[PDB]
């Protein structure tokens, strides 16, 4: 793992929270470097990036108020700030690296806000089915529809991630139809401008995961609400 | 060094520089680095444009750090094709 995140937290509400995310092997300088938000059980929400060669920030206008992203290029690490913590901001937290999808992806960081008073909270991706309960063997089929053009040079900005239970996202497709190396040829993509489709053909018991898809051609990365897939309980 | 055979990606936006070029963060995703870059620009039709590459003789190191690429685009519409075969990343442009 090349993005090494800080320990858990817990934290009173109210207060405030700073979180690392150290790099190895590459300069954070030379990259887009996300903060990711994920609620227990729920989907994966961007917060925010940053281009460390120049400080760039961009936030997604949900986060505004909330959370603040910094890099020191000289230590190789980005971190994520937290402000009037609440109960809405217990989630695991997890930095990442790319444009062209999140390739990598730090181990996250589990943020428990404690009990008590205090704080305050401060594009469309249509992600379908949210459920899916499969036959193994059968041809299993994802959709995402944006409410806005996801194609920048030509090329359709749209990715895809599986996550199994208390891991970090994988990317599997990125650029809407690229097969991200090491990824079985089951799962592919297609798509173009605002519809595209994730298949798993055919699919097989270790594609139990919830896959969610995400856009970057432009701020901000919308995750997809996700898709729960399951082998069917008859 | 050998050309690369693998598949590259966009690390950061396409930069348009001061003086009429554009700058191309590329990452690669192939295992035989150090690798010479294949690059080529192309017109609107898909003819193929010549010297209009900037960066001499563009290296991948290492697979985990990015490149930079600048390429002097023509005016109107044209192609940027990073790497080789027929999947290669290949960007649609105007000046």
């Amino acid at each position: 793992k090349l993005l090494e995140q800080s320990g858990a937290e817990l934290v009173k509400p109210g207060a405030s929270v700073r979180l690392s995310c150290t790099a190895s092997g590459f300069n954070i300088k030379d990259t887009y470097m996300s903060w990711v938000k994920q609620r227990p059980e729920q989907g994966l929400e961007w917060i925010g990036r940053i281009d460390p060669a120049n400080g760039d920030t961009k936030y997604d206008p949900k986060f505004q108020g909330k959370a603040t992203i910094t890099a020191d290029t000289s230590s190789n690490t980005a971190y994520l700030h937290l402000s009037s913590l609440t109960s809405g901001d217990t989630a695991v937290y997890y930095c990442s690296r790319g444009w062209e999808g999140f390739a990598y992806w730090g181990q996250g960081t589990l943020v428990t806000v404690s009990a008590g008073g205090g704080g305050s909270g401060g594009l469309v991706m249509t992600q379908t089915p949210a459920s899916l309960a499969v036959s193994l063997g059968q041809r299993a089929t994802i959709s995402c529809r944006a409410s806005e053009n996801v194609d920048r040079y030509g090329n359709s900005f749209m990715h895809w991630y599986q996550q199994k239970a208390g891991q970090p996202p994988k990317l599997l497709i990125y650029r809407a139809s690229n097969l991200e190396s090491g990824i079985p040829a089951r799962f592919s993509g297609s798509g173009s401008r605002t519809d595209f489709t994730l298949t798993i053909n055919p699919v097989e018991a270790d594609d139990v995961a919830t896959y969610f898809c995400q856009r970057s051609n432009e701020v901000p990365w919308t995750f997809g609400g996700g898709t729960k897939l399951e082998i069917k309980r008859p | 060094y050998v050309m690369c055979t693998g598949s590259f990606k966009l690390e950061k936006e396409v930069a348009e520089t001061q003086h009429g070029t554009v700058l191309v963060q590329v990452k690669y995703e192939g295992t035989d680095a150090p690798c010479k870059i294949p690059f080529s620009t192309q017109d609107e039709k898909g003819v193929t444009q010549n010297g209009r590459l900037i960066t001499a003789n563009p290296i991948v190191t290492d697979k985990e750090k990015p490149v930079n690429i600048e390429t002097e685009p023509p005016f109107g519409e044209s192609y940027i094709i990073v790497g080789a075969g027929e999947k290669a990343l290949k960007l649609s442009w105007f000046k």
